[PDB]
């Protein structure tokens, strides 16, 4: 699911410079960049089944937090309840 | 000690093994309770030398990974007024990883500046 | 929402010297100054929707706590339930 | 060692490279279980020198950010009585970042003061 | 080394730069599983000197604030028997913050006491 | 110092006690926000020497166990350009546990490379 | 070095400033998965000296309070075999607080014992 | 330096104060994702010496108690090849507590082994 979320974030956001994995980006990576971190998978009952938790950690150049708030609203708009296709898994 | 002695010594020592360096300064300016960064670029002649036998730290985490070492010093003349603070930074691209000026020691004689002793951090 | 709260605090309080973001103010900043820190956004049910938590950290020159208590009462008066307009977002 | 020897040496050493310094003292006074601060400004002739090869610490947090280094010492004559405690502070505006007097070493000969060896913290 | 040599050296060194000191001793005595403190005051001739280039610690908390430094030593003759334990303390009022005797080094020659090398802590 | 002097000294010192070494370099390349590792193998003549009296650390955990020591240095000529970063590694197979190049010190004279002073970590 | 040289030197050095000491040894013996302690008392001639400039630690807690310092060494002849382990202890009553033998250094020449260099902890 | 010089020096230094030592090696072998330990016993002539002024650590817990110190070094000839890793251990029983070989420094001249400098840990 990393590939799908990364592709969606890159395609639908243009302020973004890159969407990496947890410990990938070097100190010279160009901000703002995002990091997709997968969490637990927990059995949340019969109706939901196993529920994965995924975090999207946005980063910014320490200019001001308003830019990061705008980026956060953009990410929420992109990923919230929109069906995403992971081309690697084809799922 | 006379000012001319210090000036001659600093210039000689820099000229034994000088390197042309492109310092880039990012100065944070307080605007509406946040920082607006103005980037300027300044060049100086510089000699780089070892000062401390230190070990390379590594700081890998979910934000990213980078390793830095504090071994290298620096020695620059009076040609440009430097300054480093929490809100002010200075870096330059040595070909073996980007350098960063951590702390500045302004060599002063009788209240007159003559050159900056300096310390670096080679950010890999 | 940082801009709106900062503007309200600056406008409606005069003892205040400045209202900054979390790691902005240098050591030579003139006290008293406030710092606006945003917290979680949590889904608190259908009726409330997502509920953001915001903190306003007052600071003072270590004269006495009575000045800080007065400033705290002022902040509570300014921000409690009063509609604030964020000019940057225009929301 | 005679008092005149120490006095001559201190005055000479300060006079090799003196700087006029505007010490500002904020003394906290206990009033109703709280502090009432009285600010006074006092000037002295001073020489500043390096004493410790120490690394610049940084203390960023939600309160704010500031970086301080413990390298510089200080050496001042007998002209003014100094004191630094938890409730008493001394600072001065050196143009290369704020300086703060951390600890005072009073040089005494036969129970008579002659000058303060002193340590600093350059706050950026 | 002869006892007279050590005695002469200690007395001379104290007399180069002596200071009259009013040691106050608070000795805790176990009474019903708790301490009953008996306060006594004793005077001695003493020379104070730097021994360690230490850094002033600060310990502010809801109980209160105090800063202490470990730099100063002490050197006192045989005239009075001293002792410092967990249950026993020794302090005195130097002008620049009251001192406190941390640890005692008794200089002994052939099982005979001749003077205490001693260490201090200047509590501000 | 002239470049030829440094070159002669480095080559002589390596030739007093050289060892042929098979450096293996794994360079991480950013591809789709992840690393694609390209493995290359390069050979150089090298002298290994003690530099630090360190102690062998051990890092046993549920991932596994390995013990590493920081004692050994390294000294290599100009024949091959080296580089170690967070994303780049260099190792080689010494008989007594695998060595790993932690940090590189490039010896430069007048902006010209002449040899790398280097540090190792013997991973057992 | 010959054994007689070492023996003469140790005996001389102890005899410059000897102190008669009453070592008390508590040896823990494993009995039914627990310790049964047998207390024995042995006497030796000993010279005590400073070895380390250390600072007095304090360990106050709900169990009790005690302060200890590691400054004092010790030097004893071959007359009695010593041993200190986790299960074996050695203490003695110096006038200025309890002494405790932390670690033993057996001075051996050609596989033959001649005397123990030793370290102490003055438990107040 | 010639190999014969190093060999003569090592053998002489060991022969000034040699001790016959019964090294026991427990080598862990990976079998079905677990360790199968094969115990071998090998003897060598050895000289033991102090290298570091260290303090005896103690590690008492519900598993048990043991105290170890890092002071002793070791110096052994070329007669037997040694190796210590995470999966490989070497121990021997000096009468004053069990000794354990922590780290091995192989003294090599021109890619040829001549003797192991070594460090120990006296486990009480």
């Amino acid at each position: 699911m990393r590939a799908g979320i990364r592709k969606a974030l890159i395609d639908n956001i243009k302020e973004l410079k890159g969407c990496y994995e947890p410990n990938v980006p070097n100190k010279d990576t160009k901000k703002p960049y995002m990091v997709v971190v997968q969490g637990q998978d927990n059995d949340h009952g019969e109706t939901i089944g196993f529920e994965r938790s995924i975090e999207v950690w946005i980063y910014e150049g320490r200019t001001t937090f308003k830019k990061l708030d705008k980026l956060t609203k953009q990410v929420v708009e992109v990923l919230d309840m929109n069906t995403i296709v992971d081309e690697s898994e084809n799922e | 000690i006379n000012i001319d002695r210090r000036r001659k010594d600093i210039i000689r020592t820099i000229n034994i093994n000088p390197t042309n360096i492109t310092i880039t300064s990012i100065k944070k300016t307080e605007i509406d309770g946040a920082f607006e960064e103005t980037e300027t670029e300044i060049k100086c002649v510089v000699r780089i030398f070892n000062e401390k036998t230190a070990e390379k730290q590594i700081s890998s985490e979910k934000q990213g990974t980078f390793s830095s070492i504090r071994t290298y010093g620096m020695l620059v003349s009076n040609d440009v007024i430097l300054e480093v603070n929490s809100r002010d930074s200075l870096e330059f691209e040595c070909i073996y990883g980007r350098m960063k000026i951590v702390n500045i020691y302004p060599q002063i004689v009788k209240g007159e500046l003559c050159g900056y002793q300096c310390s670096l951090e080679r950010i890999d």
